[PDB]
């Protein structure tokens, strides 16, 4: 439909405002997450990971998609603040046990049939 | 009032699929071919969307067929080619569309088996 | 069994075996099918 | 009738036996290979051939409801026996 | 005009003469049937299709009764349901209990129609009938107790395959379908009786007992065993090619496939190349790594350049691999690129597609009035093209005329001599067949590409082009009808020609190469005797037949069931085969191997994905990426004018096809030679019994 | 069980002596019976309360 | 500098290739007879503009758009490629 | 009599049809369609923005006292423009009856939360969100209920694979459970069970 129902934020400006508010909320939480969960990472590493997770959705140009993304981000944050998660999930954000997947054509050709 | 989004729909960031299986997957939208072993045509009514085939290897123990592709068994049913194309586009996968093949109408006549001067006459019944 | 002995078959085991787990007599699984793909065998005679 | 491979490993009734250079033979070290010593092909060969004076015979495997579904075997080709394939049982018309 | 009938009260407009079954199909109802096949004649004996007309007191066989004006067809009426139940009851009353041991199993029309239209209980309290099994070859396994005497195999045999060795012997309940003698039903189209037999009486013998229909995964790909490009379906199970089935394409395949296509899938499991191979100090081939093999090949490629680099393309190569190899060889200014099949390069040559394409499509044969076959055996070179010719012959009284060797075609044809002297005479007009062609409204001239392999292929091509020109001049020039045609017999030939490969290995023979890339080249046209001493050979392929024994480096590749690839058939239509399984062992995709070799050599190619390689294919020739389209431009005037300028003399040798018999049909290429079933077929047709 | 061999399996003796019964047993244990299109919500008084299935 | 092959892509139905089709119709035979050993590959396009590819030595290729050209324009462009100017 | 055929209830069918007409007349603004299945189950298809008014009417109206929210779920149909189909099953104890209310929505369109009408809607809508990705506007606490913490994707969608994309195991190097891409020792075997012969003539569709 031409007149799509907005979740909120109307245009993209208010969506960006909500994105920045959620980013501030996550940024001020990383020291507490490191302290409580007794993570062995640095605070800088946690902030960098929050920044990277925010940046992987930087190409979104739909206000409704942005609103859903910030809703799910707030959900993830409230999981972390209430210590509902464990160190398991917080470290699952880091993919610490995966082998470095090759990205060049020659290495992909050598390892297997993966495109 | 009600906002307007003059852009193509895209829910790839919300579906949760990994980027590898979003970018490097080419689905196939088509109407399945009739199973040649049967004359029934009721399985060639709806369009189907299926993914490309990935590697399967042999399990070192018990010799089973292992896999590493999550979307190996994922087949979706769509009533129309347009519906399937829209779904594939909004989910971000590549897609190849194949047009439905319907048999051409044919002229059948029982009396052609006994033609007076044509080769259509049959030598047995 | 003393009053009603079971039917005797030529394939039924004569000696019963208990649970042999934890012993060198334990069951070990394996594939019961042969090799699907035959590899090409290059000639033993050099071409030159 | 079990047979021994050149690597010393018994062959099953399906002909399964790892090659000499196969690493998977290590699983049987300090343990045993589960092989059934009774071969159905050998046993059914041991079974004789029945002779009935009719063109068509009916086989259900014996026992009635305990056997296989009833099938009919046509005993017209005298150069070979008619084999019920559910149970692999051979029937034959009395020639001569 | 169309008449108006009714199906369950719904108005349908149908042509006069349309059957009740066809009217119901048009409205959307598939009437149950056993003996009825749309591609076969109308038999009307199984009586399963009986339906009720609204006022008629008697049910009518829907497969044979033409509709009349104002007929209301009651498909789901009580009378129709009772008739279907009775017919199914009789069929299953005499049918045997073999479902668990019967390969038809879960894809049985008798089972499905019993479950959808018949009762669920048996009133048969008597003994059943047992029928002696027959033996009609190593391909079809017959358990004739399961036959329902639907006469599909007989009708198919006669009408389609032109072989009348099947029929019913005796009468009554003792009627049996077979040969009545120990004769094998050996023909190049004998698997379609397996396909169309509604019950398990006729089943595939190589596929016997292996799998069940619900387990198989169906991958829709195409065929590469010949140049017809038949549409097939590969049935796999746990990553293994289990079966090959026809896929309907009425303009190419039409639900039928040849036996070589259907039963040579087992050749993909033997003599397979699975690891890269090099040669040690003693000259014996040993397995190695991709890195080492590609490093050696890249070192040689960097060492040499110019026309000292050659590629020979085999018969099962794809457009992606061909274009990748062409670009790789052009990166070193080398141009000794050739295919192992000769096409006359004098005049237009490969410049015009309407000079080596089958200008009238396969479906266009049904519209032709007269057809003239020159130097070909379509029964074995392209069995489905011959089947289409047979269909046109039967249903239109087509006048088939064959110049040259009197092969056993499946229909009556006019045999014109054995030499191209008749070909010259027809062009001149002395032969009466010149008058026949001139009077014919729609003539067609098909020159088999097997005749172009002769030393005077250019002269034969010029002669047939002159015949087509004479036809065009005398007849009306106006019209979209195309006369001149070339029938190919190699899957990769048309794609290679479109890309720009020089046909035939004459360039290699003229200038021997220091480095030779055999891309699936198992034809044996070029050997180390022709090549100079210390020549470096890299064979890239999926089977080790000739090139692998005579190569220095061996690169395993993928088959048509194992790669997504582009093949162009003899009429110019492009098609893509999809991935059914993955290449075994360390084998990789062909274009991927070529691209990796280029990257190691330092002349990296500009494509890294299948989409980019097909974009390169589009750059070279967009017809390679327009898939289902077959229409093209006609440049016969230019081709004929260029062929006229240079002329040579026809050899005084009779035209003899390479394949004169069904054994020659069975053994044609690498997969067929590696197949066990093809060897069994050859033994059966040679030694008999 | 409902005396409808297109829904419920027949007896072993009927399967091993009747062609229709064998066919129906095969189809019921390989493909299963087809259920006409439609949606239902049926609830019962299970011991823990209303247990329902949609 | 060293030409290796030349390819012409012309859509069959689109009016933009009317001039290109004229060159093939009544000028190709003279051109090919002038260059017997030059591969001139004629192919068809679907909806893209007509194009003229020229593959030189060591895999160097250039494409020239032939949209809305006439028979004279196509002849002059092809002569320019053959000449090297 | 037919022992194997379920008997029909014309009385209940007529009562349900009359009540469907009643509600359709009362609320023309939202009621798009009314149906009564042949096994006596009333269904009402309404516009998605009428959920609160329709549920409040069916709960508080004297002639429709559907006090109990029996069930609340969603059905995913990818071929539709609005794939998600929200279903409410209501029970009326006073009149001893059941009703069904069906609305439609897609990924990005919220559905008004019905926790002000029935309290069970809280957890039911939490489950709907967790399993399909449908967002409910005024939910007191909307979060995952059944999936793992930090789980990505909504499992019950038709396009979500059966085994998912990740699997868990204990990694001794990091002394914790880790999530790694899914990899099955034996792949799930897909069976094609549909027969190619039409089973029910009554449900045949026009060929179009
Ligand atoms: S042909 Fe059909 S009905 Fe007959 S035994 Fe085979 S599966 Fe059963
Ligand atoms: S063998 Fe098969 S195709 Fe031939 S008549 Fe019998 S049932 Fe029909
Ligand atoms: S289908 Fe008509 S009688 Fe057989
Ligand atoms: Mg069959
Ligand atoms: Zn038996």
């Amino acid at each position: 439909g031409t007149s799509v129902k907005p979740i909120f934020s109307r245009d993209m400006n208010e969506a960006k405002r909500r994105v920045r508010e959620l980013y501030r909320a996550w940024y001020r939480e990383v020291p507490n997450t490191v302290h409580l969960f007794q993570l062995d990472i640095s605070v800088k590493q946690g902030r960098d990971k929050v920044r990277e997770m925010f940046m992987k959705n930087a190409h979104v140009t739909d206000p409704r998609v942005v609103d859903l993304l910030v809703i799910k981000g707030k959900m993830e944050l409230e999981e972390t603040i209430n210590v509902w998660k464990q160190r398991t999930h917080i470290m699952r954000f880091f993919h610490e046990t995966e082998a470095p997947r090759p990205t060049d054509f020659l290495s992909k050709f050598y390892v297997g049939h993966d495109p | 009032q009600l906002i307007a989004v003059d852009e193509k729909l895209d829910i790839t960031t919300l579906t949760g699929v990994p980027e590898e299986h979003i970018k490097t997957r080419k689905v196939r939208i088509f109407v399945p071919a009739r199973n040649n072993m049967q004359s029934g045509v009721n399985n060639t009514k709806k369009w189907k969307m299926e993914f490309d085939t990935r590697e399967r290897w042999e399990n070192p123990l018990m010799g089973w067929s292992s896999t590493a592709d999550p979307l190996s068994n994922l087949v979706l049913t769509f009533s129309t080619k347009e519906d399937a194309v829209a779904f594939a586009e909004k989910n971000g996968w590549s897609f190849d569309v194949e047009e439905r093949k319907v048999p051409k109408p044919k002229s059948k006549s029982y009396g052609a088996n006994f033609s007076w001067n044509k080769r259509t006459r049959v030598s047995t019944k | 069994p003393t009053t009603k002995p079971p039917t005797a078959r030529k394939y039924i085991w004569t000696n019963h075996k208990f649970n042999v787990s934890g012993t060198p007599q334990q069951y070990v699984p394996y594939s019961t099918t042969r090799k699907k793909i035959q590899e090409w065998v290059p000639p033993s005679t050099p071409y030159k | 009738g079990v047979r021994t491979s050149p690597t010393g490993e018994k062959v099953t009734h399906t002909g399964q036996a790892y090659d000499d250079g196969d690493y998977r033979r290590v699983r049987f070290s300090d343990r045993q290979k589960e092989v059934n010593e009774n071969f159905a092909i050998d046993l059914i060969a041991e079974q004789p051939v029945s002779e009935v004076g009719s063109r068509v015979i009916s086989c259900d495997g014996g026992g009635g409801a305990l056997g296989h579904p009833r099938v009919y075997i046509n005993l017209d080709k005298e150069t070979k026996t008619g084999t019920c394939g559910y149970c692999g049982l051979q029937f034959r018309q009395p020639h001569h | 005009n169309l008449i108006e009938v009714f199906v369950d009260g719904q108005s349908v407009m149908v042509e006069p003469g349309t059957t009740v079954l066809q009217a119901c199909e048009k409205v959307g109802m598939q009437i149950p049937r056993f003996c009825y096949h749309e591609r076969l004649s109308v038999a009307g004996n199984c009586r399963m299709c009986l339906v009720e007309i609204e006022k008629a007191p008697k049910v009518v066989a829907a497969c044979a009764m033409p509709v009349m004006k104002g007929w209301n067809i009651l498909t789901n009426s009580e009378k129709s349901k009772k008739a279907r139940e009775g017919v199914m009851e009789f069929l299953l009353a005499n049918h045997p209990l073999d479902c668990p041991i019967c390969d038809q199993g879960g894809e049985c029309d008798l089972q499905d129609q019993s479950m959808m239209f018949g009762s669920d209980r048996s009133r048969f309290l008597e003994g059943k009938r047992a029928v002696e099994d027959k033996n009609i070859g190593p391909l079809v396994k017959t358990i004739m107790t399961r036959c329902i005497q639907c006469t599909r195999c007989i009708r198919f045999a006669s009408e389609i395959a032109g072989v009348d060795d099947l029929g019913t012997t005796g009468r009554g309940n003792d009627m049996q379908v077979g040969t009545y003698i120990e004769k094998m039903f050996m023909s190049e189209l004998s698997g379609n009786i397996i396909d169309i037999c509604p019950v398990g009486a006729l089943t595939s013998k190589p596929y016997a007992f292996t799998a069940r229909p619900w387990e198989t995964r169906k991958t829709e790909s195409i065929d590469v065993m010949d140049a017809v490009g038949s549409n097939i379906v590969v049935s796999t199970r746990t990553g293994e090619v289990m079966r090959i089935l026809p896929r309907m394409h009425e303009d190419i395949n039409e639900e039928w496939i040849s036996d070589k296509t259907r039963f040579a899938y087992d050749g993909l499991k033997r003599q397979r190349l699975t690891q890269p191979m090099i040669r040690n100090e003693k000259g014996l081939l040993t397995y190695t790594t991709w890195e080492d093999a590609l490093s050696r090949v890249a070192g040689m490629l960097q060492s040499f350049q110019g026309n000292d680099v050659a590629a020979i393309a085999g018969g099962l190569v794809d457009a992606e691999a061909l274009v990748a190899l062409k670009d790789l060889l052009n990166r070193v200014d080398s141009d000794s690129l050739c295919t192992e099949e000769v096409f006359p390069t004098a005049g237009a040559g490969t410049d015009l597609r309407s000079n080596y394409l089958l200008n009238t499509t396969i479906a266009g044969v049904e519209e032709a009035d007269v057809i003239l076959l020159v130097g070909t055996n379509p029964r074995f070179e392209a069995p489905l093209f011959n089947a289409r010719i047979r269909k046109s012959w039967l249903h239109n009284d087509l006048k088939v005329a064959l110049i040259g060797s009197p092969v056993d075609l499946t229909y009556r044809y006019d045999h014109l001599g054995d030499s191209p002297k008749i070909l010259q005479d027809i062009a001149s007009g002395n032969h009466p067949f010149s008058q026949i062609l001139k009077e014919a409204k729609k003539p067609m001239v098909v020159l088999g590409s097997s005749a172009l392999q002769r030393s005077d292929g250019t002269a034969i091509l010029a002669a047939v082009s002159n015949i087509a020109q004479n036809i065009r001049l005398s007849s009306g020039v106006t019209g979209d009808w195309k006369v001149m045609n070339i029938l190919h017999r190699i899957a990769s030939q048309v794609a290679a020609l479109d890309l720009g490969y020089k046909p035939g290995v004459e360039a290699i023979r003229k200038n021997p190469p220091k480095v030779l890339f055999l891309l699936g080249a198992d034809g044996g046209c070029i050997t180390r005797q022709d090549l100079p001493k210390d020549c470096f050979i890299i064979y890239q392929g999926h089977h080790g037949d000739v090139g692998a024994p005579m190569a220095d480096v061996i690169l395993p590749g993928a088959a048509y069931t194992e790669k997504s690839a582009t093949y162009v058939n003899t009429e110019g239509r492009a098609q893509q085969t999809k991935v059914a399984v993955t290449p075994p062992g360390l084998a990789r995709e062909d274009w991927k191997i070529i691209r990796a070799l280029s990257e190691i050599a330092g002349m990296t190619l500009p494509y890294d994905t299948l989409d980019q390689v097909r974009s390169r294919l589009e750059e070279v020739s967009p017809n390679l990426v327009r898939y289902d389209d077959v229409e093209g431009a006609n440049y016969f005037q230019q081709a004929n004018e260029l062929s006229k300028l240079v002329n040579q003399q026809l050899l005084a040798d009779p035209l003899v096809p390479p394949q004169l018999t069904i054994k020659d049909f069975y053994m044609t290429d690498s997969i067929s030679r590696a197949s066990q079933t093809m060897a069994k077929c050859v033994k059966a047709v040679t030694e008999g019994i | 069980k409902v005396d409808d061999a297109k829904v419920s399996p027949p007896k072993r003796a009927e399967m091993k002596t009747s062609m229709e019964s064998l066919i129906h047993h095969f189809k019921l244990y390989t493909e299963g019976y087809q259920v006409p299109p439609g949606a239902t919500y049926t609830a019962i008084e299970a011991p823990k309360g209303e247990f329902g299935v949609y | 500098l060293g030409l290796r092959e030349i390819r012409i892509h012309l859509c069959q139905r689109s009016p933009g290739s009317q001039g290109v089709r004229d060159f093939i119709e009544k000028r190709y035979v003279e051109l090919k007879k002038a260059n017997p050993d030059l591969p001139i590959l004629i192919r068809e396009c679907s909806d893209v503009q007509p194009k003229l590819w020229a593959r030189y030595a060591f895999g160097q290729e250039k494409n020239v758009s032939l949209n809305n050209f006439s028979a004279d324009q196509v002849t002059r462009t092809l002569e320019n490629v053959l000449s090297g100017k | 009599t037919r022992p194997t055929i379920r008997p029909r209830n014309d009385v209940v069918h007529k009562q349900l049809s009359a009540f469907g007409q009643y509600v359709a007349e009362i609320l023309p603004k939202y009621v798009q369609q009314v149906q009564v299945s042949c096994f006596n189950e009333l269904e009402i298809f309404i516009h998605p923005d009428g959920v609160i008014p329709v549920l409040t009417f069916l709960r508080d109206h004297t002639n429709a006292q559907f006090k109990s929210l029996a069930d609340l779920t969603a059905v995913d149909v990818p071929t539709r423009q609005n794939r998600f189909e929200i279903v409410y099953n209501l029970l009326s104890l006073r009149f001893n009856s059941r009703i069904r209310v069906k609305t439609y929505t897609d990924e990005l369109t919220p559905i008004e939360s019905s926790v002000t009408v029935y309290k069970a809607a809280n957890w039911y809508e939490r489950e709907i969100w967790d399993m399909f990705g449908v967002f409910f506007a005024n939910h007191p606490d909307l979060r995952r209920i059944l999936t793992d913490y930090g789980f990505e994707g909504h499992p019950f969608r038709k396009d979500f694979p059966l085994s998912g994309y990740v699997e868990l195991r204990y990694d001794d190097e990091v002394k914790r459970v880790v999530a790694e891409p899914v990899e099955l020792a034996q792949e799930f075997r897909k069976f094609d069970l549909n027969s190619p012969w039409e089973a029910f003539p009554a449900y045949r569709q026009p060929p179009e």
